[PDB]
C-alpha cells in the first residue's frame, strides 16, 4: 500500500463511520461537506512529511471515539446473517455419482453437462502452453494473458469460471 | 385383587356440588353425554374378552421352602451346613427388602390424601414408619459389609458387637 | 456335494449338546437336601439328572 | 422473493450522473471515464451507492471504477443477475 | 370430512387408554388418590350439618 | 486486555527493498492453483504444511527435549502439586467425620440409604 | 419466468436406504405381534393360594403368563 | 511402485464387494442380523420368567406383614438371629 | 514418502539461514522477520528450528482477505505459526484494558 | 372440587428399598399452565409456515419442535426428581438444534457452543441438591420430601438456587440469552418467550413449603434478581438492533421474578409467569414481518415512521408497547401491580426496593425507543420499497393471540381460589408513585431523541466513557478463559 | 458354555475349506446363530447362585457380561472388508482365523470358575492382538508400539503368579471362588502391605491410570487397518473386571492404604479429559476420551458397599457399546480421505447427510440423555461418593462439563464451507457404512426400555 492511496482508505471510512451515529439524513447530510472543509486544509502538496503529519495527527480523532456499533451492511465480512444461507451453500459438483433413476429428471441438463467438459479437457495444450511462457521464473500473481492472445477459455476454467451463484 | 388391611385409607366422603344458581353451567352437559361413548367401545369388548377368556384356565403354584437349620449350626471350615445357611440368611434379606416398601408408600396414602393439614395427622406414619427404618439399618444393614454380602459371616458379628460392646460395656449395664 | 460347510457345521451344537448331559449324569451326588430340593417321596426330584 | 434484471442498475448508474448537482445531465450515458468529469471523485462518486446500495464498497472496486460501464459489469457478477 | 381425517387422530385413541385405566385400579392397590372434601358446612352426603 | 494490537505504524521510506514477500507465496499460489486446476486428480492435495505441523508437535519433541533446565523440570510444580493437595484435603477429611461417626451420633435415624 | 434448477448430492442410495430397513423389520416383526395378542385373549392363568397341588408338586411351568 | 484400489462405483450399486452371488451379502446381514436376534430375541427377554426369584418375594411380601400386623408380633426385628444360641465370649 | 526436511531438526543454529528456505519457507531469504531464530527459548520441549511459533499471531480472524482464500477457511499452501487455539478468538477492538467491571462490581 | 391425583402406571428398575415406576402432578400449574403453553404453539406455527417458506427443509422444523414439548411438557408433570432431571437436560439439547439450524456462520455456531456451556452450570447445582435427599431422606419423590421438612436446608437449596441460574439469566450468565438470538426468528420467539427461561424458575416454585425458613435463602435471592434489572438496562442503551432490544427486556422481567420468591408469594409470582408468555412471541413475531419486509437490515437505522402503508402491525405493537410500559390497566396488571405494591410489607437490603423500583422507568424507555426511532420520523430506508402485509396465514396468528393477549389477566385471575393474604394498606407517598416512574420515562427519552433529533447542533464529540453500552464482561471473559485454560494450563501439562 | 466353545471352534476348519469370495458371506451366516445359543441357556434365576457344570463353568452369575462379548466377531468382518482386499486368499483367510481364535479365549474367560485357569486365560490374549499390530497396520512407528504393548501388561501380571500360588498352598485351594466362604482377615504388617499390592497392581495395568498408561494411545493411534481389532481393543481395555471378583473377598479389610489408589484416579481423572482438546488425531480424540470416563469405575469398587457395584456394572458397557461405535465414525471417512488427522474434514455435513444423524446420536451418548444407559449409572457413583464425603462431587461433576465440550468439540467440526478441495471423496455413504454403522444404538436403547438385567448381585 502506497501512502496517497493511504489516504482514501482513511476518507470513506471517515464518513462511513459518521452515518452510524446520526439520527437523520440531512443531520448526516449535513456534516458531509462540513466535514469537507477539514479535508480541504491542505488541496495539493507535496509527499512528505507535511502530507505525513495530516495522517500522523489523523490516528487521533478517527480511532479515538470510533463507530460505537456501527452500520455493518448485514451482507459482509461481519454483521448478522452473513452467511446465513447454508442449508443450501451450493455443493457445486456434488453431481458425480448418481446410479440413475435418479438421473431421470434433467435430461438436457445433463447432455450440456459434459458439453463444457471438453473445454476443461482440451485447455492444457493452450493454457499450459502460455503457463511455462508468461511466468518469468518465479514472479508475481499469476493471472494467464486475459485474452490468452488467441482466445481466452477461460484461463480460470472451470471451477471460477463457472463458480457458486448466492441465492 | 388385595387386602384391604395391607392398604388401608379413610373413606371417601365426597360432597355434593351445591349449584345454587339458575345460570347454565357446563357441567351438566359434559357427563351427560361423554359416558356412553367409552361404555360402547370399552365394556362391551371388556365383555366380550369376558366369556372369552373364561375358555380355559390355566394354574400356577406357590413357592414354599424349607428351612431346617437357622444359625449356629456348624463348626468353623465346613462347607455344607454353611451352604444352607447362607439360603436360609440371604432369602431372609430379599423379604425384609419389600416390607420397607409397603410402608413407605403406607405414608404415601396419608400425604396425598389429606394435603392441607398433612402433618399434624394421621397419628402413625411419622412414627411407625420410623420405628421400622430406625430398627433397620441396626443389625439387617451389613453397614459397610454389605459388598462382600456379609453372608453369615458379618451379620452375626455385628450382632456380636450389639451384645459384647453394646448392653455390657456402658459400665455396668 | 450336499455343503458340509453349510449347515453341517451349526449341527454341531447337538452335537455338543449330546455330550453336554454326560458330566451331569456322574453329578449325583446328593439327593437328601433341605432347600426342598428334599427328594422325600417324589418322582420329581428324581428325574432329570 | 422479487427477483431482478439488468435494467434496474441501468436506470440508477445512469441516474446518479443527474442526482449530483456537480455533474450535469449532459455528458456521456455509461462510459464517461471520470476525468473529464483525487479524493471525493471516486470516492464521493461511489458515496451515493454507499448509501443506497452500499455492500461497503472494497479495496479493488475504486481502481476498476474508472470506467463507468466497468462500474456496472461487476455487479451483476457480485448480485447475479439474470441469464 | 372431517370424517376420518380427524377419527382416525383423536376418536380410536380413546377407548385403548381408559381400558388401560378400568384394567388397572383392580390390579393395582394404589389406583388414583384423590384428595380430601374441603367443605365447610355439613350436607346431605353425610348425615349431619354444620352452622 | 490482548491486544492493543499495534495496527498502525510509521513508513516512507522504511526498507525498500523489503517488498515482494508475496513473491513467495505467489509462486507457491501459482503452484497451489496449477495443481488445483486439472482435468483430473481425484484425491486431496498433499500440502505440506500440515505434515510438517502435527508431526512435528505430536512427535519429535522428545527428541528435541533435555533435562538441561529447571524450567523443565518446572512440571514438579503442576503435575505432584495439587495431587499432594488433593490428598492434604482428604486426608484430614474421613477420619473427622469418623470420629463424630464413632464418638457421638449426629445422623437421621431413617438413613437405611445410603 | 424465475425458473432454475436446484442442486441435489444424490437420493437414489440415501432412499434405497431405509427400505430394507423398514422391509425386513416388518417381515418378522409384524408377524409375530399376533401372537402377543392370541396368547393374551384365549390364555390366562389362576388364580393364587396356593394350589396344595397333591403331594408331590407340580413341574416346571409355575408361571403366571401365557409363554412365560 | 504404487497399485491400490478406490471407489467401488462402477455405476452399479453394491453392498460389500461386488455384483453377483456376493450380492446375497445384503439379505445375508440384513435378514439375520436384525430382524430375527432385534425382533425374537427382543421379544425373548420381554416377559423372561422372574428375575432373581423376585415376582415370588413381591407377593410373599404382601402375605406376611399383615401376619405380624395381626397378633403380636414386632417388625423389623434385628432379633440376633434366635438368641442364647451363642456363648458370646467376653474377655 | 517425504523424507527430505521431513519436520524439524535439532537447531536453531545449524546454519539456521540454511534451514528458511532450503525447506519449509517460513522465511524468504531467512530475513522475512520469521527466520527459523524463534525457538522461543528452546533446552526446553518447545520447538526447534520449527516452523512454528512466535511468528505474527493472536489472530487467524477470517478477514475480508480476498487476494486467495488465505484467513482461516481456503488453505494457503505453508504459513503454519499456532493452530488449535484460534478457531474461536479475535483481534483488538476500540476500547483498552481498562478493568472498570470490577469498579462496576463495586 | 380439587381433587388432585396421582398415579401408578409402570414399573422402572427397582432397587434395594426406594422403587420409582412413574407417577404424575396435577395441583395448580398441569390445569393452569398447559392450555396455556399449548395455546402460543397453537398460534406460532403459521408465521413459519410463511418466515420460513423458501426452504426445503421445512419438514425437520416441525418435527424437531414438537419433541421440544415433550421435554417441557413432562417437566412440569412430573413428581419424581428423576423425572425433572429428564426435562432439565431434554430442552436444552434441542436448543443445539435450534441455534444450530443455519449452518456455517463463525458466530453462531460459536453462539450454539456459548449456549450449552453456561447450561451445564446449571446441572451440576440440581444434582448436588439429589444426592443430599438421597443420603437423609430415603427418597427423591417430591412426596415424601414435603412429608417432613428438614433443618439444614441451606445446603440443598443453594444447588437449587445455582440451578436456577443456569436457566433463568441470572447474573453471571447474563451473555446466554444475547448470544442465543443468532438463529431463526420465531426459532427464538420460542426459545426467549415462553420457553427454555420460565423453567430456570418453575422449579423453585414447586419448592415452596420448605423456602420459608433457613433465612441465609430470602436475602441472596432478592438481591440477586435486583443486579439483573438494572445491567441489562445500562447495556441496552445505545443498541441497534430490533431483537437485541428486546432481548434485555425479557432479562428485566427476570429481575421481578427472581425477588417475588425471597418474599414468600408463591401464586402471585406465577401468575405473573401466566401473564407474560402472551408478550414476545408475539412481538418478535410482529417485529419479524417487518424485518422481512425490508429483508435485509434488522437494525434500527434506516427504518422510517410508523405510517409507510403500515396500519394494522403498528396498532398491534402500541398494544404491546404500552403493556411494556408497566401496565397502567393492560394485560399484566393483575400480576405487576400486586407484586410491586407487596414490596411495602417485606424485610429486604433496602437497597433492593432502591433497585427494583428504578427498573420500572428503564422497561418503560425500551417502550418508545422503537417508536422514536423506527415508528416516529421521516421515512428513510434504502429504495426499491417492496413492503407486503398481506397474507391472512399472519393476519390468523395476531388476531388469535390479541383476543387472548389482553384478557389474559383479567379472566383467569377472575375466577381463582384464594391462597394467601393482600396488601391492603398503601398509605400516603407510598402507594402509586412507580406509576409515575413510568411517566417521566416518556419525559426523559423525549428530550434526548428529540434533542438528537433537533437542537442546536450538538457536534459528535469523541470523548465519551462508552463502557455502559458495552458491559466489559463480553470483552474480556470471551479472551481470558479459553486462553488460559485451553493454551498455558494445558500445553504445560499435556504432552 | 456347555457347547459354546464347540461350535465355535468348529468355525475354524471353514475359512480355507472354503471356496473364493464366498468366505465372507458364509462366516458371517453361521456367526449369527450362535447368538440364539447364547442368550437361550443364560439369563437364568438366579439367587445366589448358577454354579454352571463343573469345574470349567461358574456360569457368570452375579454379572452377565457376555452378551456384549459375543456381537462384535459378526460385527467387524464388515467392517474390516473396507480395506483388506489386496491380498493373497492365504493370506487374508489367516486374518479372518486370528480374530476368531481372540473370541475362544474370551469365551471360556469371563467365566472361568477359578483363578489358576483364570490368569493362563488372563495371560491367553495379547498373543493375537500384537500379530496384528505387527501384519497389515498402518505406517511406521509400530514395532516400538508393539515393544509398549507388550511389556506392561506382561510386566505387571507376573506377581499375581507369586500371589495366587502363595495363596494355593497357604489357605486351601482356589480353583472355587465359593469354597472361599472361610477367609482369614488381613492385619496390617509390613508383608501384608505387598501382599495386597501385588494383587491390585496388575488389574491397573490394562484399565488405565494416570501413570502408566502411555501405551494405550499408541495401539489406537498406530492401529490396523480400519479400527479392525480397535473394536476387539475395546473388550481388552473393559475387560480387565476380574478385581470384581477378586478383591470382593481376599483381604477386603486393607483401606488404610486405598486412598492414592482413591486420589491418583481422581486428579487424573480431571486431567486427562483436558489433555485432547489440543490433540491433532482423530483416532486419538476417542482414546483420551475413553481413558476418563473408564477411570470412573475404579473408585466405585475401591469403595466398597453397594450402589457402587450397581452402575459400576453398567458403566462397564457403556463406553463399551459407545466408543465402539465412535470408532466404527472413524473408521469410516478414512477410505475417502487417506489421512486420519481432524482438520483436513473441513466442510462435511453436505456431501454425507445421512450419517449427520449418526453423528448427532453418537456425541448424544456423551452428553448421554438421563433416560439412556449412561446416566442410569453415573448418578449411582454420585449416589455413593457423595457418601464418602461432601467433596467428592465436585471433580467428578467437572468431567460431566468438561466431555460436554469435548464431544460437541468434534461435532461442531463437520460443518464448514466450501471444502477447497476433495475431488475425491465421492461415495455417498454406501451399504457397507451404514449398515454396521447400526446395530449399536439398536440395542443400547432398546436396553434401556427395561434395564434389569444389567444389573450386578449387587
Ligand atoms: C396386519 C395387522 C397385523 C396385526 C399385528 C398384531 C396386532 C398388534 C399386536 C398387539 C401389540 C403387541 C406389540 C407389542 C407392543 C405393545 C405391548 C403392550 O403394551 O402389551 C403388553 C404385553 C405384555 O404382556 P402381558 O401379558 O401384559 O404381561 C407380561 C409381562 O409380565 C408384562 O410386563 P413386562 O415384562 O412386559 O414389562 C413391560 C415392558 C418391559 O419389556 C421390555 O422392555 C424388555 C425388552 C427389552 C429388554 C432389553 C433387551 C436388550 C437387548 O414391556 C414393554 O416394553 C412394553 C412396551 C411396548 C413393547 C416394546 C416394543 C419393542 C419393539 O406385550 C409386551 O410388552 C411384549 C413385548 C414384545 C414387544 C414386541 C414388539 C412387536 C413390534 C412389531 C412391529 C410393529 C411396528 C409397527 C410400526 C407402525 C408404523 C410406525
Ligand atoms: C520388590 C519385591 C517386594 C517383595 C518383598 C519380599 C516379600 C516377601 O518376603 O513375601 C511377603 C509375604 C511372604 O513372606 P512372609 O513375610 O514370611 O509371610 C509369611 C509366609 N512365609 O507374603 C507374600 O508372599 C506377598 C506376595 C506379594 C509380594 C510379591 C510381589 C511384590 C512386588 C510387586 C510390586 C510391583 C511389581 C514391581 C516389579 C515390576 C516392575 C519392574
Amino acid at each position: 500500500l502506497t501512502h496517497q492511496q493511504k489516504v482514501l482508505r482513511l476518507y470513506k471510512r471517515a464518513l462511513r463511520h459518521l452515518e452510524s451515529w446520526c439520527i437523520h439524513r440531512d443531520k448526516y447530510r449535513y456534516f458531509a461537506c462540513l466535514l469537507r472543509a477539514r479535508f480541504d486544509e491542505h488541496k495539493n502538496e507535496k509527499d512528505m512529511v507535511k502530507a505525513t503529519q495530516l495522517l500522523r495527527e489523523a490516528e487521533e480523532e478517527f480511532w479515538h471515539g470510533q463507530h460505537p456499533q456501527p452500520y455493518i451492511f448485514p451482507e459482509s465480512p461481519g454483521g448478522t446473517s452473513y452467511e446465513r444461507y447454508e442449508c443450501y451453500k451450493v455443493p457445486e459438483w456434488c453431481l458425480d455419482d448418481w446410479h440413475p433413476s435418479e438421473k431421470a429428471m434433467y435430461p438436457d441438463y445433463f447432455a450440456k453437462r459434459e458439453q463444457w467438459k471438453k473445454l476443461r479437457r482440451e485447455s492444457w495444450e493452450r493454457e499450459v502452453k502460455q503457463l511455462q511462457e508468461e511466468t518469468p521464473v518465479g514472479g508475481p500473481r499469476t493471472e494467464a494473458l486475459p485474452p490468452a492472445r488467441k482466445q481466452g477459455d477461460l484461463p480460470p476454467l472451470w471451477w471460477h469460471i463457472v463458480t457458486r451463484p448466492r441465492e | 385383587s388385595w387386602d384391604k388391611d395391607v392398604y388401608p385409607e379413610p373413606p371417601r366422603r365426597t360432597p355434593a356440588p351445591s349449584p345454587q344458581t339458575s345460570l347454565p353451567n357446563p357441567i351438566t352437559y359434559l357427563t351427560k353425554a361423554f359416558d356412553l361413548l367409552v361404555d360402547r367401545p370399552v365394556t362391551l369388548v371388556r365383555e366380550f374378552i369376558e366369556r372369552q377368556h373364561a375358555k380355559n384356565k390355566y394354574y400356577y403354584y406357590h413357592r414354599e421352602f424349607r428351612r431346617v437349620p437357622d444359625i449356629t449350626e456348624c463348626q468353623e471350615k465346613d462347607v455344607l451346613c454353611m451352604f444352607e445357611a447362607e439360603m436360609q440368611w440371604r432369602r431372609d434379606y430379599k423379604v425384609d427388602q419389600e416390607i420397607v416398601n409397603i410402608i413407605q408408600e403406607r405414608l404415601k396414602a396419608c400425604q396425598q390424601r389429606e394435603g392441607e393439614s398433612h402433618r399434624q395427622n394421621c397419628a402413625k406414619e411419622l412414627e411407625q414408619f420410623t420405628q421400622v427404618v430406625k430398627a433397620y439399618q441396626d443389625r439387617y444393614h451389613d453397614l459397610g459389609a454389605h459388598y462382600s454380602a456379609r453372608k453369615c459371616l458379618a451379620k452375626q458379628k455385628q450382632r456380636m458387637l450389639a451384645e459384647r460392646k453394646a448392653a455390657k460395656e456402658a459400665a455396668a449395664a | 456335494r450336499d455343503h458340509w460347510v453349510h449347515v453341517l457345521v451349526p449341527m454341531g451344537f447337538v452335537f455338543g449338546y449330546y455330550l453336554d448331559r454326560k458330566n451331569d449324569e456322574k453329578l449325583t451326588a446328593f439327593r437328601n437336601k433341605s432347600l426342598l430340593y428334599k427328594r422325600e417321596l417324589k418322582p420329581n426330584e428324581e428325574v432329570t439328572w | 422473493a422479487p427477483p431482478l434484471t439488468l435494467e434496474g442498475i441501468k436506470d440508477r448508474v445512469l441516474y446518479v450522473l443527474k442526482l449530483y448537482d456537480k455533474i450535469d445531465p449532459e455528458k456521456l450515458s455509461v462510459n464517461s471515464h471520470f476525468m473529464k468529469d483525487d479524493s471525493l471523485d471516486q470516492v464521493e462518486i461511489i458515496m451515493a451507492m454507499e448509501d443506497e446500495f452500499g455492500f461497503e464498497i472494497p479495496d479493488i472496486d475504486a481502481e476498476k471504477l474508472m470506467c463507468p460501464q466497468e462500474i456496472v459489469d461487476y455487479i451483476a457478477d457480485k448480485k447475479d443477475v439474470y441469464e | 370430512r372431517h370424517s376420518i381425517f380427524a377419527f382416525t387422530h383423536v376418536l380410536i385413541p380413546v377407548w385403548i387408554i381408559h381400558y388401560y385405566l378400568k384394567y388397572h385400579v383392580t390390579t393395582k392397590p394404589y389406583t388414583i388418590v384423590e384428595k380430601k372434601p374441603r367443605i365447610f358446612p355439613g350436607d346431605t352426603i353425610l348425615e349431619t350439618g354444620e352452622v | 486486555t490482548t491486544l492493543d494490537p499495534a495496527e498502525y505504524d510509521i513508513s516512507s521510506e522504511t526498507r525498500k527493498a523489503q517488498a515482494e514477500r508475496l513473491a513467495i507465496r505467489s509462486r507457491l499460489k501459482r503452484e497451489y492453483q496449477l495443481q488445483y486446476y486439472d482435468p483430473s486428480r481425484r484425491g486431496v492435495i498433499e500440502d505440506p504444511a500440515l505434515v510438517r505441523w502435527t508431526y512435528a508437535r505430536s512427535a519429535n519433541i522428545y527428541p528435541n527435549f533435555r533435562p538441561n533446565t529447571k524450567t523443565s523440570l518446572l512440571g514438579a510444580l503442576f503435575g505432584i502439586g495439587p495431587l499432594v493437595f488433593w490428598y492434604y484435603v482428604f486426608k484430614t477429611d474421613r477420619d473427622r467425620k469418623e470420629k463424630l461417626i464413632q464418638e457421638g451420633k449426629l445422623d437421621r435415624t431413617f438413613n437405611i440409604s445410603y | 419466468g424465475k425458473r432454475l434448477f436446484i442442486i441435489k448430492p444424490s437420493g437414489f442410495y440415501d432412499k434405497r436406504f431405509l427400505k430394507l430397513l423398514r422391509f425386513y423389520i416388518l417381515l418378522t416383526g409384524i408377524p409375530v405381534a399376533i401372537g402377543i395378542t392370541l396368547i393374551n385373549v384365549f390364555i390366562g392363568e389362576a388364580e393364587l393360594a396356593e394350589i396344595p397341588e397333591g403331594y408331590v408338586p407340580e413341574h416346571w411351568e409355575y408361571f403366571k403368563h401365557p409363554i412365560s | 511402485e504404487d497399485e491400490n484400489l478406490y471407489e467401488k462405483n462402477p455405476d452399479s450399486h453394491g453392498y460389500d464387494k461386488d455384483p453377483a452371488v456376493d450380492i446375497w451379502n445384503m439379505r445375508v446381514v440384513f435378514f439375520f442380523g436384525f430382524s430375527i436376534v432385534l425382533v425374537l430375541g427382543s421379544t425373548f427377554v420381554a416377559y423372561l420368567p422372574d428375575y432373581r426369584m423376585q415376582e415370588w418375594a413381591r407377593r410373599e411380601a404382601e402375605r406376611l406383614v399383615k401376619y405380624r400386623e395381626a397378633h403380636g408380633l414386632p417388625i423389623m426385628e434385628s432379633n440376633c438371629f434366635d438368641p442364647s444360641k451363642i456363648q458370646l465370649p467376653e474377655d | 514418502a517425504s523424507h527430505i526436511t521431513k519436520d524439524m531438526l535439532p537447531g536453531p543454529y545449524p546454519k539456521t539461514p540454511e534451514e528458511r528456505a532450503a525447506a519449509a519457507k517460513k522465511y524468504n531469504m531467512r530475513v522475512e522477520d520469521y527466520e527459523p531464530y524463534p525457538d522461543d527459548g528452546t533446552g526446553y520441549g518447545d520447538y526447534p528450528k520449527l516452523p512454528d511459533r512466535s511468528q505474527q499471531e493472536r489472530d487467524p480472524w477470517y478477514d475480508w482477505d480476498h487476494p486467495d482464500l488465505r484467513l482461516n477457511w481456503g488453505e494457503p499452501m505453508h504459513w503454519d505459526l499456532d493452530m488449535y487455539i484460534r478457531n474461536r478468538v479475535d483481534t483488538s477492538p476500540t476500547p483498552v484494558n481498562w478493568n472498570l467491571m470490577c469498579k462496576h462490581l463495586f | 372440587s380439587g381433587q388432585e391425583l396421582i398415579i401408578s402406571n409402570w414399573h422402572w428398575l427397582t432397587i434395594q428399598t426406594l422403587k420409582l415406576s412413574l407417577s404424575f402432578k396435577m395441583d395448580y400449574f398441569s390445569m393452569m399452565f398447559i392450555p396455556v403453553a399449548l395455546f402460543v404453539t397453537w398460534s406460532i406455527m403459521e408465521f413459519s409456515m410463511w418466515y420460513m417458506y423458501s426452504d426445503p427443509n421445512i419438514n425437520k422444523f416441525f418435527k424437531y419442535l414438537l419433541l421440544f414439548l415433550i421435554t417441557m411438557l413432562i417437566l412440569v408433570t412430573a413428581n419424581n426428581l428423576f423425572q425433572l432431571f429428564i426435562g432439565w437436560e431434554g430442552v436444552g439439547i434441542m436448543s443445539f438444534l435450534l441455534i444450530g439450524w443455519w449452518y456455517g456462520r463463525a458466530d453462531a455456531n460459536t453462539a450454539a457452543l456459548q449456549a450449552i456451556l453456561y447450561n451445564r452450570i446449571g446441572d451440576i447445582g440440581f444434582i448436588l441438591a439429589m444426592a443430599w435427599f438421597l443420603t437423609n431422606l430415603n427418597t427423591w419423590d417430591l412426596q415424601q420430601i414435603f412429608m417432613l421438612n428438614p433443618s439444614d436446608s441451606n445446603m440443598p437449596l443453594i444447588g437449587l438456587a445455582l440451578a436456577a441460574t443456569g436457566k433463568s439469566a441470572q447474573f453471571g450468565l447474563h451473555p446466554w440469552l444475547p448470544s442465543a438470538m443468532e438463529g431463526p426468528t420465531p426459532v427464538s420467539a420460542l426459545l426467549h418467550s415462553s420457553t427454555m427461561v420460565v423453567a430456570g424458575i418453575f422449579l423453585l416454585i414447586r419448592f415452596y413449603p420448605l423456602t420459608e425458613n433457613n433465612k441465609y435463602i430470602q436475602s441472596i435471592t432478592l438481591c440477586l434478581g435486583a443486579i439483573t434489572t438494572l445491567f441489562t438496562a445500562m447495556c441496552a442503551l445505545t443498541q441497534n438492533d430490533i431483537k437485541k432490544i428486546i432481548a434485555f427486556s425479557t432479562s428485566s422481567q427476570l429481575g421481578l421474578m427472581m425477588v417475588t420468591i425471597g418474599i414468600n408469594q408463591p401464586y402471585l409470582a406465577f401468575l405473573h409467569i401466566c401473564t407474560h408468555a402472551f408478550f414476545k412471541a408475539m412481538l418478535f413475531m410482529c417485529s419479524g414481518s417487518i424485518i422481512h419486509s425490508l429483508n435485509d437490515e434488522q437494525d434500527i437505522r434506516k427504518m422510517g415512521g410508523l405510517f409507510k402503508a403500515m396500519p394494522f402491525t403498528t396498532t398491534a405493537l402500541i398494544v404491546g408497547s404500552l403493556a411494556l410500559t408497566g401496565m397502567p390497566f393492560l394485560t399484566g396488571f393483575y400480576s405487576k401491580d400486586l407484586i410491586i405494591e407487596a414490596a411495602n410489607t417485606s424485610y429486604t437490603n433496602a437497597w433492593a426496593l432502591l433497585m427494583t423500583l428504578i427498573a420500572t422507568s428503564f422497561t418503560a424507555i425500551y417502550s418508545t425507543r422503537i417508536i422514536f426511532f423506527a415508528l416516529l420520523g421521516q421515512p428513510r430506508f434504502p429504495t426499491l420499497v417492496n413492503i407486503n402485509e398481506n397474507n391472512p396465514l399472519l393476519i390468523n396468528s395476531i388476531k388469535r393471540l390479541l383476543i387472548g393477549s389482553l384478557f389474559a389477566g383479567y379472566i383467569i385471575s377472575n375466577n381463582i381460589p384464594p391462597t394467601t393474604i393482600p396488601q391492603m394498606t398503601m398509605p400516603y407517598y407510598l402507594k402509586t408513585t412507580a406509576l409515575i416512574v413510568t411517566i417521566l420515562g416518556f419525559i426523559l427519552a423525549l428530550e434526548i431523541s428529540n434533542m438528537t433529533k433537533n437542537l442546536k447542533y450538538h457536534y459528535p464529540s469523541n470523548a465519551f466513557k462508552f463502557s455502559t453500552l458495552l458491559g466489559y464482561f463480553p470483552t474480556i471473559m470471551h479472551r481470558l478463559a479459553p486462553y488460559m485454560n485451553l493454551s498455558m494450563s494445558q500445553k504445560s501439562a499435556s504432552s | 458354555m456347555l457347547k459354546y466353545i464347540i461350535p465355535t471352534i468348529m468355525l475354524m476348519p471353514l475359512t480355507w475349506l472354503s471356496k473364493n469370495n464366498m468366505i465372507w458371506v458364509n462366516s458371517t451366516a453361521h456367526s449369527l446363530l450362535i447368538s440364539f445359543t447364547s442368550l437361550l441357556l443364560m439369563n437364568q434365576f438366579g439367587d445366589n447362585s448358577l454354579n454352571f457344570s463343573l469345574l470349567f463353568f461358574s456360569d457368570s452369575l452375579s454379572t452377565p457380561l457376555l452378551i456384549l462379548t459375543m456381537w462384535l466377531l459378526p460385527l467387524m468382518l464388515m467392517a474390516s472388508q473396507h480395506h483388506l482386499s489386496k491380498e493373497n486368499l492365504t493370506r487374508k483367510k489367516l486374518f479372518i482365523t486370528m480374530l476368531i481364535s481372540l473370541q475362544l479365549f474370551l469365551i471360556m474367560t469371563f467365566t472361568a470358575m477359578e483363578l489358576i485357569l483364570f490368569y493362563i486365560l488372563f495371560e491367553a490374549t495379547l498373543v493375537p492382538t500384537l500379530i496384528i499390530i505387527t501384519r497389515w497396520g498402518n505406517q511406521t512407528e509400530r514395532l516400538n508400539a508393539g515393544l509398549y504393548f507388550l511389556f506392561y501388561t506382561l510386566a505387571g501380571s507376573l506377581p499375581l503368579l507369586v500371589a495366587l500360588i502363595y495363596i494355593q498352598n497357604t489357605v486351601g485351594s482356589l480353583n472355587f471362588l465359593m469354597l472361599q466362604y472361610w477367609v482369614q482377615p488381613v492385619h496390617n504388617s509390613w508383608s501384608n502391605v505387598f501382599m495386597w499390592l501385588a494383587c491390585m497392581m496388575a488389574f491397573m495395568v490394562k484399565m488405565p491410570l494416570y501413570g502408566l498408561h502411555l501405551w494405550l494411545p499408541k495401539a489406537h493411534v498406530e492401529a490396523p487397518i480400519a479400527g479392525s481389532m480397535v473394536l476387539a481393543a475395546v473388550l481388552l481395555k473393559l475387560g480387565g473386571y476380574g478385581m470384581l471378583r477378586i478383591t470382593l473377598i481376599l483381604n477386603p479389610m486393607t483401606d488404610f492404604m486405598a486412598y492414592p489408589f482413591i486420589m491418583l484416579s481422581l486428579w487424573g481423572m480431571i486431567m486427562t479429559s483436558s489433555i485432547c482438546l489440543r490433540q491433532t488425531d482423530l483416532k486419538s480424540l476417542i482414546a483420551y476420551s475413553s481413558v476418563s470416563h473408564m477411570a470412573l469405575v475404579i473408585v466405585a469398587i475401591l469403595i466398597q458397599t453397594p450402589w457402587s457395584y450397581m452402575g459400576a456394572t453398567a458403566l462397564m458397557i457403556a463406553h463399551g457399546l459407545t466408543s465402539s461405535m465412535l470408532f466404527c465414525l472413524a473408521n469410516s471417512n478414512y477410505e475417502r480421505i487417506h489421512s486420519r488427522t481432524m482438520i483436513l474434514a473441513r466442510g462435511l455435513q453436505t456431501l454425507l447427510p445421512l450419517m449427520a444423524t449418526w453423528w448427532l446420536l453418537a456425541s448424544l451418548t456423551n452428553l448421554a440423555l438421563p433416560p439412556t444407559i449412561n446416566l442410569i449409572g453415573e448418578l449411582f457413583v454420585v449416589m455413593s461418593t457423595f457418601s464418602w464425603s461432601n467433596i467428592t462431587i465436585i471433580l467428578m461433576g467437572v468431567n460431566m462439563v468438561i466431555t460436554a465440550l469435548y464431544s460437541l468439540y468434534m461435532l461442531i467440526m463437520t460443518q464448514r464451507g466450501k471444502y477447497t478441495y476433495h475431488i475425491n471423496n465421492i461415495s455417498p455413504s454406501f451399504t457397507r457404512e451404514n449398515a454396521l454403522m447400526s446395530l449399536h444404538i439398536l440395542p443400547l436403547l432398546l436396553l434401556t426400555l427395561n434395564p434389569k438385567i444389567i444389573l450386578g448381585p449387587l
